[PDB]
């Protein structure tokens, strides 16, 4: 539901640059170039960033207490 | 043996005694479903 | 580190090395292979779960030197090589 | 260890949160009322009982 | 723990191998899963290989690969873009052994495959009874694991 | 004369049952083995006293 | 032993090691991966947690946060790590997003390296308060203690004969991919400092037209860090750990 | 009514008399384990600390059983119950753990935890043949799943795609002896259905054997030593290398495979890799004439 902190393969941190990547993707730019300029070169980290979908915003609306 | 409870919908604190409760509900909004609040005693969770 | 001798012969030494993994085991085995007086030098892990940290080593020499001396020489060679690589790495940046 | 349809997983990947799952089980308790006014009570049972 | 691919390839975890012991490719990629090569051709599962190629292509390019039936991206096109990305057409990569450290004599096929964890976990399936409750009728052990 | 698998299993079971509730071992023991292992070593040493009755 | 540095970045280093064999390179890689110790969150004491994420998920996310390791104070090369505990206290109230930089560390030098790591989103009326206890550990026990990533490849030279058709395409592809290419009057030599794979049209020449040789005792190493330790100090720490392991083995042999 | 209680699959005769639920049994998923022998089964620690073997206290196992009692049920290797000679069963808790241990004597019974070398039954359902259950040896590992050696899988008709297997622990000494002698794994290698090998190598075993024994397959000294150590072979000294390449010795895979076979073994046949019958016919003819062909002569036309 939230972006993982590190890549599952090598442990490279990706949560810092995920929201910038998502914002640039919504602007219409090619996600490959966005990943390239963000330092995400290995396709395992690219797998982690691309395949992740944000869902925590739809879980926060259901309060539990 | 009365205790404080949290409402499911409004979320405000609801106070009632379950031992001698003729009916358990939130008087503020009429909701009949309540949540038991988490205790403030510190709990320790192992990181992975 | 701990050494537990299982079988000892006139030229053979078999021992468990508790607290170690494939890294130092492979390094020591190859360093022993670098020695010409060691006829046989092998290591194994009998189970990657129960005893993944307890490799078993078998060292058989030709009789010129004891297997313990060969293992000590291999460890000293590993230490010297690591020191040389560390010094080269420090000189590379500085 | 991947023989006969088996698979091998990475320890670091598992420790990094890959394929991590949580299992929820829900239990229910009802303060049922019996004949003659007898009913269940929600309280910590005494050791004497 | 039961893990299954989307093409009917299923199995339990055989070993939790540490990352230092796992092999890695020349590009610096350590696989998150290792499957036996014997199961791929016996069950005639080429869609798994096509999905691995498409997943690698999608990860490298950043664009999701369409896998729809009869209108999906052709396999040959996927191999073409994989070649244009700097990788081998077949998806094979030069891998080094994680224990010995030497280069493997065969180029290993590594790609991104969607693997899902199933609810048939070993935590809810392990049962162990020595002695306990018995049936009131036959004086025999009870049914199931809950009791 | 040879011992069948069923006869050998029956002899070992009887010897282990005897050892469990008495019947001191006729041979040395490794100080920690189970009575089944004691019966196995007794059979391996050829010292068992139990015979097999065969119809004739 | 000769060291040649190819690329240096504030989070990574790619270099060439010469004079060492395959077992030594593998041992160095494994020592960097699993033996080099760093600071990671080991335990979490929770006071309040009203977020969507569970306690275990938040604790695991905290464990994945890289923490700076003061290698000067703590002898990271020792076989026994110091039992020092660093407390990072967080007390945040929603709505908003909890970042790694909001943690208040009890030690100045032991702090999260990346202060822009999201942890959890808090809605209105949701608050999160905890104390995370971090201690030194090795990557062989958990992935949270890994200083980063490390790999190496064989330093291989690819000789392409000029009789092979479209050799200029291979030369320009290698030049585009940042590989050192030397040109002679009979063949072209490509130094594979990165992962280089020949196209399908050149696969038929891999036996007699295009050849690949492995430089004996030379490897290309790439080590990337997540900010816990300087990328130059990780190799030195791993080599010192190997030296300490050799000394301990010598001592054990003398005791035996 | 009574007729339906007696008859049917769920009836007393079938569901309660011919077959019934038993005690001291476990059941969980199986995972591969080539590192253990065909005689061994991977028993989880949680399963081992639950299933108990009742061992009578004798003059030779008194110290071991006393240590098991002193360990308790929460420490491995320990014990769960103690039965006096008169016949009262006492469960071992923390309070009476030392008191019962001090009271232990000859004739007492200790329900100790599953230890290494213990004989247990390993059955997979459905049991179509008598080879569907065999008596293995307990190997205790700290994980959760069962572990079974791969060559024993074809007897069980079991893969590792979520297969569930059961384990039965014999209690009486006679049952343990019967399991050890009759239903041991190595005693049922040959299938009685067709008189051929049932416990046999499959898949990766066959592929690795082909890769090792194929023509042109050579290995370095380090690789040969590593595989000898991995296979647990008692090869103290390496054999003479077959050839030297680039100044280093090389060993043929056939030479390494020959160390497995007994020194007095001689057999010739044709395998499934036959597509040039001329060479096979020449080899058969050469064997037929001399009956002891020279190894150099065989290798010339191998
Ligand atoms: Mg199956
Ligand atoms: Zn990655
Ligand atoms: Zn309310």
């Amino acid at each position: 539901m939230i972006v993982p902190v590190r890549c599952f393969t090598c442990g490279k941190v990706l949560a810092d640059k995920y929201y910038e990547f998502k914002k640039r993707v919504e602007a219409g730019e090619d996600p490959g170039k966005v990943l390239d300029d963000l330092g995400v070169e290995r396709y395992c980290c690219r797998r982690t960033l691309l395949s992740h979908v944000e869902l925590i915003d739809q879980v926060m609306v259901y309060k539990v207490y | 043996a009365t205790a404080v409870y949290r409402c499911a919908k409004c979320g405000k604190e609801v106070e009632l005694d379950l031992a001698t409760a003729r009916e358990v509900r939130c008087p503020y909004c009429g909701s009949k479903i309540l949540y038991k609040p988490r205790p403030r005693v510190a709990r320790r969770v192992k990181a992975i | 580190m701990r050494i537990e001798v299982i079988r000892r012969e006139e030229n053979l030494l078999e021992f468990y090395l508790e607290g170690e993994d494939h890294t130092f085991a492979n390094l020591l085995t190859e360093t022993l292979h670098e020695n010409e007086h060691v006829t046989f030098a092998g290591y194994t892990i009998e189970h990657p779960i129960t005893m993944a940290r307890k490799p078993r080593f078998k060292v058989v020499t030709d009789g010129k030197i004891t297997p313990e001396k060969a293992l000590e020489e291999a460890a000293q060679k590993i230490f010297d090589r690591a020191r040389e690589v560390l010094e080269a790495w420090k000189a590379a940046i500085e | 260890y991947n023989m006969e349809d088996a698979v091998i997983i990475n320890k670091a990947s598992i420790e990094r949160g890959l394929a991590r799952s949580t299992f929820f089980r829900t239990y229910e308790a009802e303060e049922k009322r019996y004949l003659g006014g007898q009913k269940d009570n929600f309280e910590v049972p005494s050791p004497n009982i | 723990d039961k893990f299954a691919s989307r093409h009917g390839q299923k199995g339990v975890i055989g070993l939790i191998v540490p990352q230092e012991d796992m092999p890695w490719t020349e590009s610096g990629i350590v696989p998150d899963l290792i499957v036996n090569p014997h199961g791929i051709p016996s069950r005639m599962t080429v869609g798994q290989l096509i999905e691995a190629i498409g997943g690698k292509v999608a990860s490298l390019t950043g664009r999701r690969v369409d896998g729809t039936a009869f209108i999906g991206e052709p396999e040959e096109k996927l191999r073409k873009e994989l070649e244009e990305l700097g990788f081998k057409h077949s998806g094979r990569e030069i891998m080094y052994d994680g224990i010995t450290g030497r280069r493997l004599e065969a180029d290993i096929f590594i790609g991104v495959i969607y693997y899902q964890r199933l609810h048939h976990m070993v935590a809810d399936k392990m049962h162990a009874r020595s002695r306990g409750p018995v049936q009131v009728l036959t004086k025999q052990p009870t049914e199931g694991r809950a009791r | 004369f040879r011992y069948t698998r069923f006869e050998k299993a029956r002899i070992i079971g009887a010897r282990a049952l005897q050892i469990a509730m008495g019947a001191p071992v006729l041979i040395d023991v490794p100080e920690g083995i189970t009575p089944l292992q004691a019966a196995l070593l007794e059979f391996e040493k050829g010292v068992i006293p139990i015979t097999v009755i065969r119809p004739s | 032993v000769e060291f040649k540095i190819l690329e240096k970045r504030p989070d990574s280093i790619k270099f060439i090691v010469s004079g060492v064999d395959v077992p030594f390179a593998n041992a160095l890689r494994r020592t960097i991966l699993s033996e080099v110790p760093t600071f990671a969150v080991d335990e979490v004491e929770f006071l309040e947690n009203d977020s969507a994420l569970f306690d275990e998920i938040i604790a695991h996310r905290l464990a994945m946060i890289p923490l700076t390791t003061p290698h000067e104070r703590f002898s990271l090369d020792a076989l026994e790590l110091d039992d020092y505990t660093v407390t990072l206290s967080l007390e945040a109230e929603g709505p908003g997003m909890v970042y790694s930089g909001d943690l208040k560390s009890s030690d100045g030098d032991v702090k999260p390296a990346n202060p822009n790591i999201p942890i959890v989103k808090l809605a209105e009326g949701q608050r999160l308060t905890f104390n995370a206890y971090a201690r030194l550990g090795r990557g062989k026990d958990h992935a949270k203690w890994q200083p980063g990533f490390v790999y190496y490849k064989y330093l291989t030279k690819i000789h392409v004969s000029k009789d092979v058709p479209d050799w200029e395409e291979l030369k320009e592809l290698a030049e585009r991919r940042g590989l050192p290419v030397e040109e002679s009057d009979e063949e072209i030599v490509i130094t594979t400092i990165k992962a280089f794979y020949l196209p399908r049209k050149f696969e038929e020449h891999m036996g007699k037209g295009i050849r690949e040789e492995i430089v004996p005792g030379s490897f290309v190493f790439t080590v990337e860090t997540n900010g816990e330790l300087p990328v130059e100090e990780i190799v030195s720490i791993a080599l010192k750990i190997l030296m300490r392991k050799s000394d301990r083995f010598i001592n054990e042999l003398h005791k035996l | 009514t009574l007729a339906q209680r007696l008859k049917g699959k769920e009836g007393r005769f079938r569901g309660n008399l011919s077959g019934k639920r038993v005690n001291f049994s476990a059941r969980t998923v199986i995972s591969p384990d080539p590192m253990i022998s065909i005689n061994e089964v991977g028993v989880p620690l949680a399963v081992a600390m639950e299933l108990t073997v009742p061992e009578k206290v004798t003059e030779f196992n008194y110290e071991k059983l006393k240590q098991r009692v002193l360990n308790g049920p929460e420490k491995y290797p320990g014990a769960n119950y103690v039965i006096d000679p008169e016949g009262r069963r006492i469960r071992l808790m923390e309070s009476n753990r030392e008191l019962i241990a001090e009271k232990l004597d000859i004739g007492w019974t200790v329900e100790r935890h599953l230890e290494d070398g213990d004989v247990v039954l390993f059955n997979r359902q459905p049991s179509l043949h008598r080879m569907s259950i065999m008596a293995h040896r307990v190997r205790v590992m700290p994980y959760r799943t069962f572990r079974l050696n791969l060559p024993v899988c074809p007897p069980y008709n079991a893969d590792f795609d979520g297969d569930e297997m059961n384990l039965h622990v014999p209690q009486t000494e006679e049952a343990q002896a019967e399991a050890k002698i009759l239903m041991e794994v190595q005693n049922h290698i040959i299938s009685p259905r067709y008189g051929g090998p049932l416990i046999a190598g499959i898949q990766d075993h066959i592929s690795g054997g082909y890769l090792l024994t194929r023509e042109g397959a050579y290995f370095t000294r380090y690789e040969v030593e590593q595989m000898l150590m991995f296979a647990g072979m008692d090869v103290n000294e390496l054999p003479e290398p077959d050839k030297y390449e680039n100044g280093e010795p090389l060993w043929s895979g056939k030479t390494i495979f020959s160390l497995l076979l007994p020194d007095d073994l001689t057999i010739w046949y044709r395998n499934k890799l036959c597509d040039e019958p001329e060479r096979c016919e020449a080899l058969e003819k050469l064997i037929e004439e001399k009956l002891i062909p020279d190894p150099e002569e065989v290798r010339k036309l191998a």
